[PDB]
This record gives C-alpha cells, structure tokens and sequence, in this order.
C-alpha cells in the first residue's frame, strides 16, 4: 500500500521560474483591506501607451529639437534610428520598458510638439526609411520612403507612427555590440518651408519630441537586460 | 504524428507551459483589442454644452 | 495624425492613421504585471555564525554576508555595521567609498532588478523565499521568520543548548540530514498592517515628532529571517518571488545614463 | 514497369507490377519524424570554473572544454578560442590540424549525429536538455539560460559574493545537495525570432553590408547556457532532445565515403 | 495526510529514449506564426520513394553504367548485392536513410534511364537471383530467376522492383563484418541483344542508375551508424 | 549517437538500474537451446545458433 515511485534523474534542482508554488508556512492570514485603492494596472501594455521624452544632442540632453528660418534639404533637423536601443530613447518609459523583453512588434509613436510663438508658421517632413540603402542623406531622398508633412497652425502637436516593416514577425529587442547601418531603419525630421514670422517675434523655436508604442504594439519573453548603474 | 512520450497521466504542467504556443498570422493583420486593461487618466470638460451662456461671442 | 499633446492625453494610433497600412496585433501574455514578477531573483548573500545552532542568537556578519535579512525588495544593510542587526536604507551603497572604488558588487542588500524598474508607486503581493546554500556537501540551516513589527530580538536562548532561534511559536524552518537537498523554499502571507506598501519611497517620518528622516514607511516589509546552521564557512543566496503582485499608480523608473559613445547600447 | 524519369516524378510500384506477386505491407511508426528525433544525443563535455560560485563569470574552457554552450545541433567552439565566449562555425574541427593529427575526437562542440542525418533546409522545435556530470559524488551546478538574442554578457556581478550567472530575472537553475542525482532537466520552449530555423545552411549575409560571409542566420538558435558550479575538476555532458519537431523541404544528405575495399560496409 | 510511497532500485537513472517530458522553465512562450511554409514531410518513408543515383566503378564513381555493341552472355553491365549495405548504394538517399534504423522489410525499385541517342536500339535483361545458389554467372542463369527485358524505344527509362523474398518478416538493415556469398541475392543487368545505330552514331551510351523504396518497403526500430567522417 | 543510452551517477541513487528492452530479434520466434543449422549459406558447418536470435 505505500505507492511505488520512479525518481527522475533531475531530483532536487531549484528552478528559478517554475510555473509553480511552495510550501505555505504560515495559513488562514487576513490581509488588511485595500478596496479603497485606485490608479491599479495590469499589464505594461496600459501604460507603455504613455509618450515620454526622447533626449536630443545625448549626453546633453534635451527632450526639444529646434526649427530655424533656414531650410536645408541636406540637413536634417533630427535622425533617429528605430532600435529600442538608440541612445536617444534610453530613458524613456517604451525603452525603459522594453529592456525586459527579448523581441518587439508593432507600432512605434513619435509625437512632436511645437512650443514656438502663435505668429510662427512652418512645415515639417517626417520620414520613416526601411534598410537596406542606407540612411537617407538629404529631404529628397527620405521624400523617397514613408513620410508626412506636419503644417504648423492652431492644433500644436503631430503624431507620427512609423510603420512595423519586417521580414520576420518580431525584431529584437536589444543590440548584442552595435548594430551598423542597419537597426531598423530611420525616423529623420527635415524643414519643407522655413520658419517664418512677423517683426518682434523669435527667429527659432523647440519643438518637443517623444515616443510611446501604438495600439499595434507588443513585446514577449521577460528577461534582464545588463545591469547597470545611473552614475 | 507524435514523438516518443507514452504517458498515461495527463501531463502534470499544462500546455502553454509544457510547450510553445503556436500562433498563426493572417496576411491582412489583426486589430488591436480595443483596450489592454482599465488603466487610464481621463479628460473631462473637453467640449461644452451648458453654463452662463449665450452672453458669449459669435 | 495632427494632435495636442497639452491636454495631457494623447489618441493612440497604428500605421493605419495616417498611410495605406493594416494593423498587426499579434496576442502575448508575458506582460502582465504579475507575470513578469512571479519569478525568483537574488538579494545578497547571507552566512550563520559559529555554533548559532545551540546557542544564543547575536548579529553578526562573515563578508558583509550577515545573519539575518528583512524580507523586502529595498535596500537594507549599511556595510559599516555588518555587526549591528540589519537596517532598511534609503540609498544602495556601491562596492567601495572612494573614488578609486568600485560601484560592483554592491554591499547592501536588495532586489537590483526590482530596484532597476518598478515603475509604480504602491503594490501589495505574498513572498516566496528560496534559501540557496552555496554547496553540494551537507549543510543545516536553522530559520527564524518573525512577521513585520513583531519581536524581532531573538537574543535570549531560554532552553539549555537549544539555539535562540528555536524558540516559542514563531514559525520556524529547518533543513539538515544526509539526504536533504540542502535548499528551502516556503511562501509568507503579506504582514504589513498597511493596505499597500510604497514601492520606491514613501514621503512621510517615522513618528508625528517629524524627526526629520523620509524615505520609508515603518512596517513596509515582509518580516525578518534569522539564520542558525552548522557551516559557519558555507555562504548562501537568499532569493525573493512575488506571488500574485498588484501594482498602483504608474510612476518613473532609474534612470539609464547617455551613451556618450553610439546612437545605441547593447549589454554590460 | 516502363517510366520516363526525365517528368522529375516516377511512379511507385511493389512487386506487383512486373511479376506475379503480393504487396507486403506491415505497420510501422518508427520512421516519423517526430519520433526519430524525440531522444538524446549528445554535443559535448563542458567545465564550470574555479569559484565561479561565488564571483563575475568570465569565458573560459578546461580542456577545450568550456563554460557555456550555444544551443543548437550545429558547430560550434573552434579550439582555437578555447578561451573566448563560443561561437557558431560553419565547419567542424578535426581533432588535430595537420596531417598526422586525426579526426576523432572532434574539437567543436556540436550533434553529429543530426549534422550527419538532417534531410530537410528547415525545421522548428522545442529543446530538451540534459546536463550530465561525470562524477557520482556530490556535484553543484548553476545555470543560466538566456533566450536567443539577448544579453549573453554575465560579466558583472552585482551583489558581493554571489555568482553574477545568479542576477536579474533571467532563469537559473541550480542544483546542489548530498542528496541530489546530480543531473539537471528542463525544456525550452523556441525563442528565434524566426519562423523556422535553417537546418543545415543559410545562404545570406548577417548585415545588409553583405560583409559577406554566409552559412548562419542570426538568432537561429535556441539560446546560450552559462555554468558555475563547485567541482571545478568534474566535466558534464550535455544533451539535446527535439520535442515536436518539423522539418521542411528535403534536400541531401552527408557523404559517405566509397568503400576502397569490398562491396558493402558494417560498422566502425 | 503525506503520502507513503516505495523508492524504486533504479532511482535516479536518466535514460536517453524515456517515453517521457521533463520540467519546462519558462511558460507562456507564443512562437513566430509559421503558417506560411511550404514543403513539410512527417515520415521519412514519404521521401525514401524518390530515387537518388547508385555509384558505378567505386571508388570512381560515377552515376551510370555503359551498354555496348556487343553481348556477352558471359558479361553482366553491372552486379548489385541486394544489401542496403552494398557500396554501391553507400550514398542514395534509400542507404543514407536506411543506416538509422536496424531492419527493413518490402520492395527496392531500380531505375535506368537510357542516355545513349534516339537512333540507338537495343535489349537488356534485368534480373534478381535470391541467394542459396551463388551469384548468376552468365545472362543464361540469371535468366533462370526473376527477370525483365528492357525494349529500348520511345520511353526513356525502366523500373525494375525486386521482389523482398525472405525467410524472416524483416531482414537486418546493415552488415556486422562483411556478409560473403549472402547478403540477399543480386541485380544482375545483361545485354539481350546489343546496342545497334546507324552510320553518324556513337556506338555506347550511358544508363543512369537510380534506386528508391516501392510502396511496401518499411524500416524500423531507429538506432546509429558507426560514426563516420566523409573525408 | 541516438542509440538508446542510461545513466545513473549521484550521491543519492540507489545505485541500481532496471528498465525493459523490446524483443527485437527479426526472428519470429527464438532457438531456447539449440537451432540445427548453419551461420551462412556457405554451410561452413558450425551449428547451434540462429543468427540475430538475442535481445
């Protein structure tokens, strides 16, 4: 009547991440109600929505890009690459978030907005270049690739989503050493038409930029990312 | 067909665990659910409709 | 999509918005919050003093691997008093104090991961401790585990050649024989007489004297372990799992410094 | 039976259709796919490092034995950085690079046995593995695994004393007692972010440079594996087992040398 | 309340086949959709039925044999043991897959594909001589077995199947030494009549040998080769 | 290889090892003691044992 037992050659190993539970060792404990609580979520999906500021002119970090009365088809005013891993995102929430995670997919959101004088007036092409040819080099050839144009008027911001193009279903995460030319592409910000003004108004203005995931986005595979220290 | 398992038992861990979870895509894509949870910050007083008005210019 | 960032809400789009797109949502559930934390990481190393096992309980620490620990993701420990009983600190104290020092490996002790990212202000869960004994030879380990607020001085050994530790009805653990596999592992229920616990900082004092000190909320852990065992040289792992978390009000992580390098970063 | 085999396609016949004869048909579930590659084999001996327990991981092999392996039935190693992190090759080394050196035992670290049987480009599954030491004494062993493509750099210990293999979320397996079988277990579930894996060759580039070099296809594999452990001078074996395994697209397989001798073969 | 049970002598085995699964350490995994792939095979007895090429003249092997414009009865084309050990079949897919299990059972299809020129004619008797007696050694005796007469014309090849006459359900896949005068009979091919042409013609030509599985061919119990190293 | 292959090593087996193997000869049935005939069709002459007749 004692039943009979096979013990599997992996007998006492302690696995980190066992789908299951231990021994309880103290039962039958009443908590101290916490009904009265609110702001609870449930998944960083619901808040990885959220835009947080990307650092422009890294390591002096500034969360604006600055338009000036000069447009210059070859230069642009921002080039950021698409990788969870540029340095620009570094310290917002999406990359703070997904420094967790193994892969990614989905909708990347780069929201502008402007925080010049009411008087200005302007336009602004935002592209988005898959790889393979390289980062464009001057407004016409991003004109070449996905891209809208922002016009400046009463509604301040733009909210520009850079399109998932990818041969495999989820991309990495993280870059193991640096990732060349490649990444996933270019999001690059040009003037189409200068800044323009009446007398006794500022010559250039910032323009704030930040990213949060789409309704699109996704991330799997929990992980660690290399440890680190903020100083 | 299968592998090489001849178990009586009902596997002790359940699928989603024991294996991966094959998923399969359609070519068209799949919208979003509508909402990940019910978190959320909500502005209110938006639009109008009702106060001290019609005084209000035109 | 034309927007206006200023009402502190922002419409969430997919490449749909704006060009000739389709959406491409794809189901996972690695990312919810008690997932991702239902998993065991490490908080320091700890050690048992010379003969803890039939005798009188006293704090003391082998390398800045002490002898007891409060059960809690924050900091705690304060290397300059490896020989007092352990303190929960408002800062992580690096591997040396100068210069010339090092910031790894960290002296206190505390959940690094944990630390690294919690971005929320409040969560409430149950614990599971697991107890690694760095070693495939035999090794006891006597354990003490009193909840948050009790009598935490197990000082006074009452029985005659019975540790300290071993005392009373204080739930108490022990693993020691030829056939063990020398780990433990159990769960503690969540103590705290507080609804929620501050999972970062909680901006208040410790008494209505305002005796000037913020950072943490008294009664804010999960309890504290007392260790007692016969290798006095064998260090051990002690490892935190959060059991069905819940986390309120989403708030800042640390900060990540500016690879004043690339245009990206990698790993180390 | 009369044919033309120049279609690409030639109908199968049994005795049948050229003599008075009977088919001869008997049941068999042996040659599935499935069950052919649903059981161990082996890729290799490794060796944990001296107090690797208790500090910062660094590469390093015994006898050409090392420290972490990448899991995938393909080559891997090259003897020559015995003591770097491992890499994935397109080749397998001999025992001996000259002449009079010999083959057996190979250098690499790899499944033979699939290398020398894989009739398909592509397949997908689901991984098994077997850590065996070579001792039947105490043994203690930690394990990190980590998903294909993310940090494999276990490089910085975090907290004083405790193996930096053991830090984060990552999962660690550890196994360390007087009463252990010794050998650990576990299944991986597929994390390339591929759809399916090339079996033998990959016909592209790792950059879009085309800083050409072909044969591999990044994230491919099924993760890397880093060892700590305490008996520094016991190797282990490790085994690969296919759970579900799918194969797609026929294609040859390896040569078989002309017997210079009779007009069949054997073994050995 | 814990229960009882009986430790089994062979505790803490691990057995390299166990019918069995082990502990999963890191659930919920969703994979990358793969539904768009093509070409999968489930059993390898669905490809052992392609023909792949039979090796002429080893160890200088080459993938046909030659008829001429002479008959010698005295002289076969080509002799096969029937032996999924035969160097002769050493690298066919049949061979290749067949050296992972340890019997196989059922028919073995020969195929020749004429090469010579579309002016060329001729006859060959193909045929099988089951053991017992020793290999045939003039067409007159092979003549006395199981045989074919292949009629050159319109259609290009022919496909001979050896019938599996056998004592035993199965016979052993691979040979424990070298196996004599056995193994299980022969293939022996023989000119009926010769290869005849016009004047303007070459006077040989080359048959492409191929073997495969018929549809009754089987193969069990999966085992290992003795390892080997092609070079 | 992938020849089935068990091992038992550790500080807390029992040492022993059991486990049951098929019948794999491709005989039907098995000689118990003695089998009248010859290795090869050679008849070099040496009888009792049927060829592949263990487990």
């Amino acid at each position: 009547s004692p039943i009979p037992v096979t013990i599997r050659e992996h007998a006492g190993t302690w696995y980190s991440t066992l789908p299951d539970s231990t021994v309880p060792i103290y039962g039958k404990t009443p908590v101290a109600p916490a009904n009265y609580m609110v702001g609870e979520y449930k998944d960083f999906l619901e808040i990885a929505q959220i835009p947080t500021f990307i650092g422009n002119k890294v390591p002096n970090a500034v969360p604006y890009i600055e338009a000036s009365n000069t447009a210059v088809k070859t230069q642009p005013l921002a080039v950021y690459q698409v990788t969870l891993s540029c340095s620009c995102l570094a310290n917002t929430f999406l990359a703070a978030l997904s420094r967790n995670f193994a892969q990614y997919r989905g909708s990347l959101v780069y929201t502008f907005v402007f925080t010049g004088t009411a008087m200005m007036k302007g336009k602004f092409l935002i592209a988005y270049t898959p790889p393979g040819a390289g980062k464009p080099t001057s407004r016409d050839q991003a004109m070449q690739a996905t891209y809208a144009i922002w016009d400046l008027g009463l509604n301040s911001s733009y909210s520009f989503t850079v399109p998932f193009i990818s041969p495999t279903h989820f991309r990495m995460v993280g870059t193991d050493q640096a990732n060349i030319t490649n990444v996933d592409g270019w999001v690059t910000v040009w003037q189409l038409t200068p800044l323009t003004y009446p007398p006794g108004c500022p010559t250039s203005a910032k323009i704030l930029t930040m990213v949060s995931a789409g309704k699109d986005f996704s991330l799997k595979m929990p992980i660690s990312p290399a440890p680190w220290s903020p100083q | 067909s299968e592998g090489n398992e001849g178990v009586i038992i009902n596997n002790f861990y359940s699928n989603q665990y024991q294996n991966s979870i094959d998923l399969s895509a359609n070519a068209t894509g799949s919208d979003p659910p509508k909402t990940y949870g019910q978190f959320s910050n909500l502005l209110s007083g938006a639009v109008n409709a009702f106060s001290n008005m019609l005084p209000l210019l035109a | 999509g034309v927007e206006n960032a200023e009402k502190g809400v922002t419409e969430n789009t997919d490449a749909t918005a704006d060009f000739v797109a389709q959406p491409v949502y794809l189901p996972e559930n690695q990312t919810k919050v008690a997932f991702f934390y239902d998993r065991s990481s490490p908080i320091g190393a700890f050690a048992v003093k010379s003969g803890s096992l039939e005798s009188g309980f006293a704090p003391f620490s082998n390398k800045a691997c002490p002898n007891s620990v409060i059960l809690t993701p924050g900091p705690q420990f304060d290397p300059a008093y490896d020989q007092l009983r352990p303190q929960r600190l408002t800062e992580i104290w690096g591997n040396g104090n100068e210069e010339t020092s090092e910031v790894f490996p960290l002296k206190t002790k505390q959940d690094y991961s944990f630390c690294l990212f919690s971005p929320f202000v409040y969560y409430k869960c149950d614990l599971e401790v697991t107890l690694s004994p760095h070693t495939s030879g035999a090794h006891g380990l006597l354990v003490r585990w009193c909840p948050t607020g009790t009598p935490t001085k197990p000082t006074t050994q009452v029985l005659h050649e019975v540790s300290s530790l071993s005392e009373g009805r204080t739930p108490q653990v022990y693993s020691a024989g030829p056939g063990t596999s020398n780990q433990i592992s159990f769960v503690v229920p969540y103590n705290s007489p507080l609804s929620v616990l501050p999972a970062v900082w909680y901006n208040g004092h410790k008494r209505f004297d305002n005796t000037g000190d913020l950072g943490i909320a008294p009664n804010s852990d999960f309890g504290t372990l007392f260790f007692a065992g016969t290798k006095p040289d064998i260090k051990f792992t002690v490892y935190l799992r959060y059991k069905n978390m819940r986390v309120f009000c989403p708030r800042p992580t640390v900060f990540f410094p500016w690879p004043t390098s690339g245009d990206k970063i990698d790993m180390t």
